[PDB]
RNA sequence: AUGUUC
RNA sequence: AUGCGCAGAUACCGGGAGGAACGCCGAGGCGAAGGCAGCCACCUGGUCCACCCGUGACGCUGAGGCGCGAAAGCGUGGGGAGCAAACCGGAUUAGAUACCCGGGUAGUCCACGCCCUAAACGAUGCGCGCUAGGUCUCUGGGUCUCCUGGGGGCCGAAGCUAACGCGU
């Protein structure tokens, strides 16, 4: 058990009903591998700073969760089989490190 | 990983009194414990030789400290050993 | 020009997602600009490097961007 | 792998049989599908007209599915992978949903439990057939039709493949296991993965026996015959060809080249 | 024959040569030349001044194709990139604007040899 | 660019 | 010049494949050595500091032994983009079995197994104590303008050294 970010981004150009597809095999899938969601942010539609599966837009997730570490891989691994799923970054939450006080 | 509490199992577990900490069972105990956790490592991984080095050398700490006990009192080595089921 | 750490307030260099700052570390070509540009401690360039590319994998930053006007 | 022996015997010494863990699953094969009688024999009415094929085991015919769109949208799960005498690849006995059993070639990867499917709809994964024209280009692809609804006939044999190299109106351009750039018809039905079992081609088979257990027969040499039987039979003790290379007919065997001159499907070829 | 304003001018000066590849805004060539298409031939093609030449005459191709303006990318260290950037901007052509687009591996292929004095 | 010997 | 190129190359753009290596950050850092460089996750070893909490000399070294050991190389498989011994071509030359150019096979990559070498170098065995300081730097701790520990450099007391130089 640890606090891990799950970074996910999803194809611009769906319509909610297509999104919430999306969205709920992420919630079912999360859940699935045992992983409580904590915090969670749907920043939504971003200009990348490169193209993405062709596209100048990506839709950006972020799902803070505390889950057994062992079974992170094999999550990351599900959540990007779908087709819309472009990007997926898990990463070890951590303390916040600053400049300036 | 060894968490705070399975390492704190051990000691508990070891202790010749409650506080005890150092004392070469508990060190004992404490090493078999990273040398089996760190042997199933291996036996997946054979080839992190880096690693390896490590366990030669707590597998070579625990011989010491063993020898030690088994010269200072020859009774709690033995008690020991069969505790922790090593000297194999 | 000034160091780009001296142009900020209190802010967090693992922050991946703060993309506002971080370009700002990233020179007109997308390049992770060097300490003397920073002026970042060792420590700190490193935190940040790290996060920086997180960023760019993520798709919020370049790795690459034109040099304009030769 | 490729199992070996120690030298216990001369021959042994180099031997190597097949290693049968991908396998071993199914080792009778299915009564129903199976068997065909398979006719052997060497030659045509009459007369041999391949050379040096006979003796050599027995062998059921194992009737596989060459044409995939029979079944459009009908799942089947992977029963059983088994050994077919008949071909270098191992098959894949497939249980549709309707009941129905088929044998497909077994691809590289298949796993028994994993199901299957062929249709335009179908995912771009390991065993399912598509039209080609549905295949996202460089996917790789075995058991191909070269005509539509002909039936496979590229890319079968043990290991082999071929890719999707790009679109071009409604022929795909495929890589061919010999390296030779085909255009193929969109429509034309292939599978999506390698055939596998490609380890095939590294088996040492060791001894004359074993060739003699494969149906091949001694191939004797054109040297070592007389002049009525052959371009290089004769000549007194051991000697040169004295001509340019050739087959017991004539021609010659050293490169001259053989697919006809004026054959239609020369337009879709490029290797 | 076709018919486009604006588009890009690509420099391509390698040490050997340079070379201009003039192109609509999709980046389809309209028009190109080069150090050999100009006269030259052999060692000179590298020079600046067949640079010069070779983007006016790949300049000039493009009036015919009724070209006003190109964003102009650069490719490449060599002697030509600098004149051969000079030589469009007061071509008749109007450099909307410069780029240098050099391909740059981060860190990738092995190179040749002799690119490989390289520690 | 090369370019040996006593 | 070989070579590629009107069977349309070069340069430009779109689609795709595939292999190898990770630009900037980047000088320092880690490891006993060899050596280790994108990012992420899991597994895992060494190491530093602080509290001064536990054990109580349990220590140093280490003939043999065991294991690790760059690159090339070997075996079985895989993989193969770039590079490239050998090799083929073009030049250069008195010759050119070289240097320069165009190609090119092993190999370079991966798994498993071998090989066990090297300017495997700091050409400096390991451990401990003791003998001015100055300065730059990595990384901990600190009633933080300096102190205190662990590393990495340069200059130097005393001293050593054939000399060069070495010098907490
Ligand atoms: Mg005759
Ligand atoms: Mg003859
Ligand atoms: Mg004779
Ligand atoms: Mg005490
Ligand atoms: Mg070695
Ligand atoms: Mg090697
Ligand atoms: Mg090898
Ligand atoms: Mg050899
Ligand atoms: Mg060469
Ligand atoms: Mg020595
Ligand atoms: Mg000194």
């Amino acid at each position: 058990m640890r606090r891990y970010e799950v970074n996910i981004v999803l194809n611009p150009n769906l319509d909610q009903s297509q999104l919430a597809l999306e969205k709920e095999i992420i919630q079912r899938a999360l859940e699935n591998y045992g992983a409580r969601v904590e915090k969670v942010e749907e920043l939504g539609l971003r200009r990348l700073a490169y193209p993405i599966a062709k596209d100048p837009q990506g839709y950006f997730l972020w799902y803070q969760v505390e889950m057994p570490e062992d079974r992170v891989n094999d999550l990351a691994r599900e959540l990007r089989i779908r087709d819309n799923v472009r990007r997926v970054m898990v990463v070890k939450s951590q303390e916040p490190f600053l400049a300036n006080a | 990983p060894i968490t705070k509490e399975e390492k704190q199992k051990v000691i508990q577990e070891f202790a010749r009194f409650p506080g005890d900490t150092g004392s070469t069972e508990v060190q004992v105990a404490l090493l078999t414990l990273r040398i089996n956790r760190l042997s199933e490592h291996l036996k997946v991984h054979k080839k992190d030789h880096h690693s390896h080095r490590g366990l030669l050398m707590m597998v070579g700490q625990r011989r010491r400290l063993l020898r030690y006990l088994q010269r200072e009192d020859p009774e709690r080595y033995r008690a020991l050993i069969e505790k922790l089921g090593i000297r194999g | 020009k000034a160091k780009v750490k001296a142009t900020l307030g209190e802010f967090d260099l693992r922050d991946y997602r703060n993309v506002e700052v971080l370009k700002r570390f990233l020179s007109e070509t997308g390049k992770i600009l060097p300490r003397r540009r920073t002026g970042l401690s060792a420590k700190e360039q490193r935190i940040l490097a790290k996060t920086i590319k997180r960023a760019r994998i993520l798709g919020l930053l370049p790795f690459t961007e034109k040099l304009v006007r030769k | 792998a490729v199992k070996k022996f120690k030298p216990y015997t001369p021959s042994r010494r180099f031997m190597t049989v097949a290693d049968f863990s991908e396998i071993t699953k199914t080792e009778p094969e299915k009564s129903l599908v199976k068997p065909l009688k398979k006719t052997g024999g060497r030659n045509n009415q009459g007369r041999i007209t391949v050379r040096f094929r006979g003796g050599g085991h027995k062998r059921l015919y194992r009737i596989i599915d060459f044409k995939r769109w029979d079944k459009v949208g009908i799942p089947a799960k992977v029963a059983a992978i088994e050994y077919d005498p008949n071909r270098s690849a191992r098959i894949a006995l497939l249980h549709y949903v309707d009941g129905e059993k088929r044998y497909i070639i077994a691809p590289d990867g298949l796993q028994v439990g994993q199901q299957v499917v062929a249709g335009p709809d179908a995912p771009i994964q390991v065993g399912n057939a598509l039209p080609l024209r549905f295949i996202p280009v460089g996917t790789v692809v075995h058991a191909v039709e070269l005509e539509p609804k002909k039936g496979a006939k590229l890319a079968r044999a043990a290991g082999t493949s071929a890719q999707i190299q790009g679109r071009e109106g409604d022929y795909v351009i495929l890589r061919l296991p010999s390296g030779e750039l085909r255009k193929v018809h969109g429509e034309c039905y292939a599978t999506v993965g390698a055939v596998g079992n490609a380890d095939h081609k590294n088996i040492v088979l060791g001894k004359a026996g074993r060739s003699r257990w494969l149906g091949r027969r001694p191939h004797v040499r054109g040297a070592a015959m007389n002049p009525v039987d052959h371009p290089h039979g004769g000549g007194e003790g051991r000697a040169p060809r004295g001509r340019p290379p050739a087959s017991p007919w004539g021609w010659q065997t050293k490169g001259l080249k053989t697919r006809k001159r004026r054959k239609p499907s020369s337009r879709f070829i490029i290797a | 024959k076709r018919q486009v304003a604006s588009g890009r001018a690509y420099i391509h000066a390698s040490y050997n040569n340079t070379i201009v590849t003039i192109t609509d805004p999709d980046g389809n060539p309209i028009t190109w030349s080069s150090g050999g298409v100009i006269g030259y031939k052999g060692s000179r093609k590298g020079t600046p001044y067949a640079a010069q030449l070779a983007a006016l005459d790949a300049a000039k191709k493009a009036m015919a194709y009724g070209m006003q303006s190109v964003d102009v990318i650069v490719r490449g260290t060599g002697a030509g990139r600098e004149q051969a950037i000079r030589a469009l901007q007061a071509s008749g052509l109007q450099v909307k604007s410069i780029v240098d687009d050099t391909p740059v591996p981060h860190n990738g292929c092995r190179p040749k040899k002799k690119f490989r004095k390289a520690s």
